[PDB]
RNA sequence: CUGCCGAAGGCAGAAACUCAGAUCAGUUUUAUGUGUAAAAUGAGAGUU
RNA sequence: AUGAAAGUGAAUGCAGGUGGGAACGCCCUGGCGUGCACCAUCGACCGACCCGGAAGGGUUUGAGU
RNA sequence: UCAGUAACGGUGAAGCGGGAAAAGCUCAAAUUUGAAAUCUGGCAACAUUUCUUUUGUUGUCCGAGUUGUAAUUUCAAGAAGCUGCUUUGAGUGUAGACGAUCGGUCUAAGUUCCUUGGAACAGGACGUCAGAGAGGGUGAGAACCCCGUCUUUGGUCGAUUGGAUAUGCCAUAUAAAGCGCUUUCGAAGAGUCGAGUUGUUUGCAGCUCUAAAUGGGUGGUCAUCUAA
C-alpha cells in the first residue's frame, strides 16, 4: 500500500524479477552424482548403527528407532533425512 | 598505552603526494573510478544517495558493454549487488551511458580506431568524474495541488489500523486456521 | 597556565526525531516563504519532513491559513485536521 | 612577601532579591503563670 | 516529554488569569496607570493511573507545554 | 561516529553513516582420447646481463608422469550445440622527448678611510649585492674575507635505467577470445559440519558419537550466504 506500517510495509516501486544466482544451486542432485552415490552405495555397504536401524525397522519399533537414530546423530532433522533414506532402501530391497 | 596524533600533518601531506604520485602516473585518465548511485540499507538513511563499490551484470548488459571490458575501460563490477527495482536499473544505466558518452578510447596499437575508440585523441586531459558525473540527492518534491481525495483521506488512522492489523496477524492467521 | 595556579602562592605553606507544526514552515527556504505564504495559489508548497531529517510531527503551535502539503511517515492525532483546518492535507511518504 | 575576613568543642563567607520596616535583640520594664503576650534602649533588617 | 513496555507523545481562554513586583509614563507627597524577571497563587494542555466507550469525569502523578 | 550504547557481572562491542585506499582472482570436482599435447635434470650450441658474477632459448638423451602433468571450467558462473558481429604478439634493434637514482662540476657584492683594541668581526663616514639579510669559520656583534645560502622543480659531465612516441626486423591466425539464444546439462572441498561432555578467553581445543545434497550455515515459512 505504499505505507510504512503492515504486512506489506515500505516504499512501492516496480519490482524486477532477479536472474537465478549460481550458488543458490548448491544442495542440488545432479543424474551423475546420484548415479555415483548409488555405485560407491552399493559397493560399500552401511554403517553398524545403520545395520540396527534396519534391524530395529524390519522389527517394526520405529518409535525407539527413532529415538536412537537421533541419539547417533544429534539433529531430529538428521534423524528423520536418516529414516526416510533407509526405508526406502528397505523396499528396495524387499 | 597512548596513541599520539603528531604526524597528522606529516600523513596529511604523505596522501596528498601519493595522490599526487598517482595522478602523475595514470593521467591519461581520471584518477577516480565512476561509481553507481546507491541507496543506504536502512530506514534511517533510505533517503539519501551514495556512491556504491561498483556496477552489476545487469546494469553492465542494460547498458550495452560486456563485464570483460568493463574492468578495462575503468566501469568497477560488484558481482555481489543485485537491482530488485527498475528505479535503480535505468538510474544506473543512464549513469553509465553519461559516462560512455563522455569516454573517449586511446585506439591500442595506435594503428585504427578498431571498433570501439577515438578517432581524435589530441583533445586528452585529466579531469575528475565528479565534475561531469556529480552524484546528487533524492529528488525533493516540489509544489503541487491539492488533491481532493487525500484530502478526505485521514491519515494516521489507516497506520493504526494495518499495525492492529499486524500485531494481531497471527491471531487471525490462527483463527482461519483452527476453523477450516 | 601554571603561574596563575594555587601553589605559586602556596610556597612557603606546606530512530524518529520529530518537528511541530510551528517549525514546519521554518523547513521551507525564505524563497519559498515569501512566494506561497500570505497569498492565494491554486498549487500548495509540500513540505518534506523526511528530506529535512524529521521522521514524525507532532502537534505543538498554530499555523496560517496558508494550505500546505506535509509528507512524513507518522503524524500527530489532532495535528491532522490542524493541517485540515488550515485548509492542508498530511500525504504521508513511505 | 603583604593586606583583609576569620572559626569550629549544624558554623564563616559568596552571590540573587525582597521592606525604609515595628524587622530583630545572649537586654530590661508592663500584663498574665522560667513560659507566653503587648513599653525602654540599641541596631537597617533580612530571606532561599 | 512520559511510560515497565508497545507506545503515545503539549499555548482552550491576547501562548490563560490573580496579587505582589523593577523600570517607565501620566498628572496634581501621593494617586493613577503599567508591568519585565522572579515569586506566591491559578486553569488549560502532553502523557502515565482510574472510569467511561473521541467527548466527558477525577483534584493522583513527571525537577513536563 | 555509532558509544561508553547494546550486552554481561566493573567489563564492554558490532550493523548503519562519513572518510583514507581500492583490484581482483586461482584450484579439486567433468575424456585431449585422433594421439602427454606437460615438466625437472644431463649433454651441445645460441644467446642475454646492474654482472665474463645474471637470466634464458633451441636441439638431443634420460627421467618424472596415465595412482593424471598440459589446455577449457570456479557458481559472478560455466560447459555442449546454435548464431553473426567484433577483437588479437608473454617478441627483437635504432632515435628523440619525458621522468627518476648515483656521484662529478658551476655561482652577487668593501676587506676603502678615522678612533678604541693584542686582534675590528665594534663605533663613525663613504659604497655595493640581494631569486642570496638562513647558518657556520675567521685574533670581539661579518649579507659584501671564506664555506655556504637564492637562482636549483637547473645548466653542465658521465653511468644507469622505468614507461611511453617515431622507426626497423621477426611471428605465423588452418587459431584463440568476447557478445545474443538455448532443443541440453550444470560435476562444487568429510572424522568435516553437527550434537553431548570437559577445558580456555559466541570463538577454540580434548574426548563419546558422527551427517546431508534444493542440502548446509547465518538472521527473525521468510531473507541472505555457499564452509570444511
Amino acid at each position: 500500500p505504499g505505507l510504512v506500517v503492515g504486512l506489506n510495509k515500505g516504499k512501492t516501486l516496480t519490482k524486477r524479477q532477479l536472474p537465478e544466482r549460481p550458488s543458490r544451486r548448491k544442495g542440488h542432485l545432479s543424474k551423475r552424482t546420484a548415479f555415483v552415490r548409488s555405485i560407491v552405495r552399493e559397493v560399500a555397504g552401511f554403517a553398524p548403527y545403520e545395520r540396527r536401524v534396519m534391524e530395529l525397522i524390519r522389527n517394526s519399533q520405529d518409535k525407539r528407532a527413532r529415538k536412537l537414530a537421533k541419539k547417533r546423530l544429534g539433529t531430529l532433522k538428521r534423524a528423520k533425512g536418516k529414516i526416510e533414506e533407509l526405508t526406502s532402501v528397505i523396499q528396495s530391497s524387499r | 598505552y597512548v596513541k599520539t596524533w603528531f604526524n597528522q600533518p606529516g600523513r596529511k601531506l604523505r596522501r596528498r603526494q601519493a595522490r599526487q604520485t598517482k595522478a602523475a602516473k595514470i593521467a591519461p585518465r581520471p584518477v577516480e573510478a565512476i561509481r553507481p548511485a546507491v541507496k543506504p540499507p536502512t530506514i534511517r538513511y533510505n533517503m539519501k544517495v551514495r556512491a556504491g563499490r561498483g556496477f552489476t551484470l545487469e546494469e553492465l548488459k542494460a547498458a550495452g558493454v560486456s563485464r570483460r571490458v568493463a574492468s578495462t575501460i575503468g566501469i568497477p563490477v560488484d558481482h555481489r549487488r543485485r537491482n530488485r527495482s527498475e528505479e535503480s536499473l535505468q538510474r544506473n544505466v543512464e549513469r553509465i551511458k553519461v559516462y560512455l558518452a563522455h569516454l573517449i578510447v586511446f585506439p591500442r596499437k595506435a594503428g585504427q580506431p578498431k571498433k570501439g575508440d577515438a578517432t581524435d585523441v589530441s583533445g586528452a586531459e585529466q579531469t575528475d568524474v565528479a565534475a561531469v558525473l556529480p552524484i546528487t540527492q533524492e529528488a525533493v518534491e516540489e509544489a503541487k495541488p491539492i488533491t481532493e481525495e487525500a484530502k478526505n483521506f485521514n491519515a494516521f488512522s489507516t497506520l493504526s489500523n494495518e499495525r492492529a492489523y499486524a500485531r494481531y496477524a497471527g491471531a487471525r492467521a490462527a483463527f482461519q486456521k483452527k476453523r477450516a | 597556565p601554571t603561574h596563575v595556579s594555587k601553589t605559586r602562592k602556596l610556597r612557603g605553606h606546606v530512530w524518529r526525531p520529530t518537528v511541530n507544526l510551528d517549525r514546519l514552515w521554518t523547513l521551507l527556504p525564505n524563497e519559498a516563504r515569501d512566494k506561497y505564504l500570505g497569498k492565494n495559489t491554486e498549487v500548495a508548497p509540500v513540505i518534506n519532513v523526511l528530506q529535512s531529517g524529521y521522521g514524525k510531527v507532532l502537534g505543538k503551535g498554530r499555523l496560517p491559513e496558508t494550505p500546505v502539503i506535509v509528507q512524513t511517515r507518522y503524524v500527530s492525532r489532532r495535528a491532522e485536521e490542524k493541517i485540515k483546518q488550515a485548509g492542508g492535507v498530511v500525504e504521508l511518504i513511505a
